[PDB]
């Protein structure tokens, strides 16, 4: 109830911290990657709302 | 508008046949016998659901 420690010296820390922003951005070719070059396909495809 | 677009997305949802004969059970049902018609009918309920 009366000790007190306090500093006497200091110390300069460089830190990193790694924080995600963004991530890649895709698309996809509903058609090609169902019904690639197919005619049946692509008409049976269109039934599917 | 996402909202409202959302709904009126599932209720052009209900014109889509998904494979089957037709998109309207009643004509499912006038026209096909009710083990034929069971087949189109799991088809609708699968895509609506
Ligand atoms: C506070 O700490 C620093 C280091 O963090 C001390 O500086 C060092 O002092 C010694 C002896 O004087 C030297 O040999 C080192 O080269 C010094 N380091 C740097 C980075 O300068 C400093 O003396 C301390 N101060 C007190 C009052 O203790
Ligand atoms: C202060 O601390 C001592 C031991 O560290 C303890 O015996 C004492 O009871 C404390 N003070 C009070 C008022 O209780």
């Amino acid at each position: 109830n009366n000790s007190i420690a306090i500093p006497t010296n200091f110390t300069i820390s460089v830190t990193t911290e790694i924080l995600p922003v963004s991530m890649t951005k895709t698309s996809v070719d509903c058609t090609m990657y169902i019904c690639g070059d197919s005619t049946e396909c692509s008409n049976l495809l269109l039934q599917y709302g | 508008n996402h909202n409202a677009q959302a709904l009126n997305t599932l209720v052009k949802q209900l014109s889509s046949k998904f494979g089957a004969i037709s998109s309207v059970l009643n004509d499912i049902l006038s026209r096909l016998d009710p083990p034929e018609a069971e087949v189109q009918i799991d088809r609708l309920i699968t895509g609506r659901l």
